[PDB]
């Protein structure tokens, strides 16, 4: 009905969009290996009533037309992949990547997931899986009952102690992936991300070589949220908001007002 | 205002777990917990895929570390410990030692029948050997039984070696080995059922119940004359306290913005 | 291409309530204006009978 | 006069069920074996005024077709049986189950109502009576008059110790049961329940034995009600109330606007 009304109501969804983002980080304030997310703000199209450099005469161009504005939208929710603190613990098996660097597993469907998380269990048969919902990592690493202790290296290599055996058996070699582009991932829930065109091509080596971080054990990657900045930022999308809602409160008793007099 | 409810979940979960860790600080074989949260993501053919705000926080599982605890001196040879890995097999009924459950506190005494028993009158597992032989001679558990008389002669004390073998000496200086304490193990400790009275349950999740002597390959020790109590860290415990309180304080104030956001409309 | 199964977990509804009001006040509006072309036309009908 | 104010009606409807739902668990916050209830929301008919899938021309259909709802409402009010915390009391005469089950009172009318309250005590002639309205324990278990101390076995067997006499002396037996539908019994007040049909039929048995519950003697089972849920839940429904009261209000808006215009 009027044109103030379309744009203050982009102006609400583009507001509920990053509370939500935000809300959205507050939950996952205690998520090991969670990665932050800001909303990405843009203005939509403008409508051309009077052309900005129309020959309005000639040698005279129009300095600033009138045009305009369609209102503003969330465009993307961009993934903060900077690095968490670290956590310091007793389990031998929940492990931490100190750099660049993702987790691969098997997710049930075949494919291969890469998560930062590093909060890993063993199932019945040995095989070292995630706390979660129990996904065999890649490669698989088979603990045997015969094992003591368990230690993983800073390459990755996995190696336990066999009682009345010197020289530590290896029983496995665990293998990290970097991507060019992590912020591209598709975060498919569970602390679990899969690849996507803008993404990048996974590439996989030795947690330690050819630039990939180090597999530290014993410790966990800390959530990267700010609260501070998380509750800050609560408060100004709020603000945004309810100035929105005055325009259409404005724009409603217009339009009442019109309808008893016109 | 799910997503804040999420946190408000997922915080109090928090507070819950560390409240059930403190309050368990003095009972014997306890195993702290730990909560663990996942993220939830979910979209549709019909969503838009570029803009993803999350659905909120999801709990993972509550774990169930298992590290060692520190040992209390009670100078009692009915009092029993496992240094290393391994648990002791406990059945309710004598009869039926097939259903046992596995626990981690040694505070055992006798019966009026003479068999080793926990506090909760139920029977404590064991290997049965020859008094002559050495080793295990059949591997089926059995309850522990230590004869008032033997021979005869009465009997005066007990203790437990390393191998877990009680033996028990007589009036007439007859020194008998009466068998020796079962141990239970399984690859997965973490997937145990929890039982109550600190004791667990082998599941599928857990593997299968790995029946050994101790200070035998992956088995640990077994001690008299100690007690493990709970495996927790008091500061740790109350620091953790101090974290969840101020995550379920900022997840409620999103939940307070969301509510005014819906106020604000209903108010044009 | 299947979703998942996600046990103790329920799927809220999906209603907007910040877009449901909005355009309930647009609904409203355009109602109101509609209804004035008719009462327009009415006295238009009862001038033209009174006159001609 | 309008398909929006029946609309609205049902919504309001639905959510003063739910809130009232949502003010007897806080009501009964302190209650011993309350289960807290949940309202169950759905949509009712709808009106079909064009038909999905209908045939607009041949080899083309219609996609979505005009159907419109006719509100909603609280269709189900589900007690949510799950276990409550344990409080450790000194009397010896209130017990609790520890896993499923229910006590077995004598209702006045004869019949057999189901209690998770287990705050017992006795009448003037011993019986184990409840100590609420009085109703008998079924069986009955009457203390005789030489009791000096009261205890009651984990598998329900009461026994009672005399003077100068060794060896409890046993009393009665306690039997507790079971249902594979707790949540279709019928609450009747007082803390009793009544076997219904969506219920399932009663399974009694002795208290330990085939996937019965234990009767923990000096102990009492908290209700499961959680204030934290219950009153962010009442906000919502509060909310959700007066989405419904601006639809009213805007439609009575529009009919004054035509008994003026038209």
């Amino acid at each position: 009905m009027h044109p103030a009304l379309w744009v203050s109501k982009t102006g609400l969804d583009a507001q509920q969009t990053n509370i939500a983002t935000i809300s959205n980080n507050l939950a996952n304030a205690s998520t090991v290996g969670y990665k932050k997310s800001r909303a990405v703000f843009e203005d939509l199209f403008y409508q051309n009533i009077n052309q900005p450099g129309g020959q309005s005469s000639q040698n005279t161009e129009l300095p600033s037309g009138l045009m305009l504005g369609a209102g503003s939208k969330v465009v993307a929710t961009q993934k903060v992949h900077t690095h968490g603190n670290a956590q310091t613990t007793t389990n031998a098996l929940d492990m931490m990547v100190e750099g660049d660097g993702f987790f691969q597993v098997t997710l049930p469907d075949g494919n291969i997931g890469y998560t930062r998380n590093g909060q890993f269990t063993l199932n019945g048969e040995g095989t070292l899986v995630t706390s979660g919902s129990g996904y065999p990592v890649e490669p698989e690493i088979v603990i045997p009952e015969d094992a003591i202790s368990i230690t993983v290296g800073t390459d990755g290599e996995v190696s336990v102690r066999v009682r009345g055996q010197q020289d530590n058996q290896v029983v496995g070699q665990l293998t990290i992936t970097d991507f060019v582009n992590p912020g591209g991932l598709e975060p498919i829930g569970q602390n679990l991300y899969l690849p996507t065109g803008a993404s990048g091509d996974p590439q996989e080596g030795v947690p330690g070589l050819d630039g990939l971080g180090e597999i530290r054990q014993s410790m966990l990657e800390a959530s990267n949220v700010n609260v501070t900045e998380e509750l800050v930022n609560m408060i100004e999308a709020q603000r945004v908001y309810e100035m929105n809602s005055k325009v259409i409160s404005s724009v409603d008793k217009m339009m009442s007002f019109v309808n008893q007099q016109l | 205002s799910y997503v804040s409810l999420s946190g408000l979940s997922a915080a109090q979960l928090d507070l819950n777990t560390t409240s059930n860790n403190i309050a368990n600080a003095n009972t014997y074989g306890f195993k702290e917990s730990r909560a663990e949260f996942a993220d939830v993501y979910s979209n549709s053919l019909f969503t838009n895929a570029k803009t993803t705000p999350g659905g909120g926080a999801q709990a993972s599982q509550v774990a169930q570390q298992f590290h060692e605890g520190s040992s209390i001196y009670t100078n009692n040879p009915m009092d029993l410990r496992v240094s290393g890995t391994g648990f002791f097999a406990v059945a309710k009924e004598r009869l039926t030692p097939q259903q046992n459950e596995l626990t981690r506190n040694g505070a055992f005494h006798l019966n009026k029948e003479n068999y080793m028993v926990t506090a909760n009158d139920e029977f404590l597992l064991g290997y049965q050997v020859d008094p002559s032989s050495g080793e295990v001679s059949s591997y089926e558990p059995q309850p522990i039984n230590i004869p008032a008389e033997f021979g005869t002669g009465f009997l005066t004390k007990v203790d437990f070696d390393e191998n877990g073998s009680v033996m028990g000496t007589y009036s007439n200086g007859e020194n008998v080995t009466l068998g020796r304490v079962a141990l239970v193990r399984v690859p997965n400790e973490q997937g145990l059922d929890k039982k109550g009275g600190t004791q667990w349950d082998s599941t599928q999740f857990s593997g299968d119940k790995i029946w050994g002597e101790s200070n035998k390959g992956s088995f640990g020790t077994i001690n008299n004359g100690m007690l493990e109590q709970s495996n927790i860290d008091m500061t740790q415990e109350l620091v953790d306290l101090i974290s969840a309180q101020r995550n379920f304080q900022a997840n409620s104030r999103s939940l307070e913005v969301h509510n005014q956001l819906q106020q604000n409309i209903l108010q044009i």
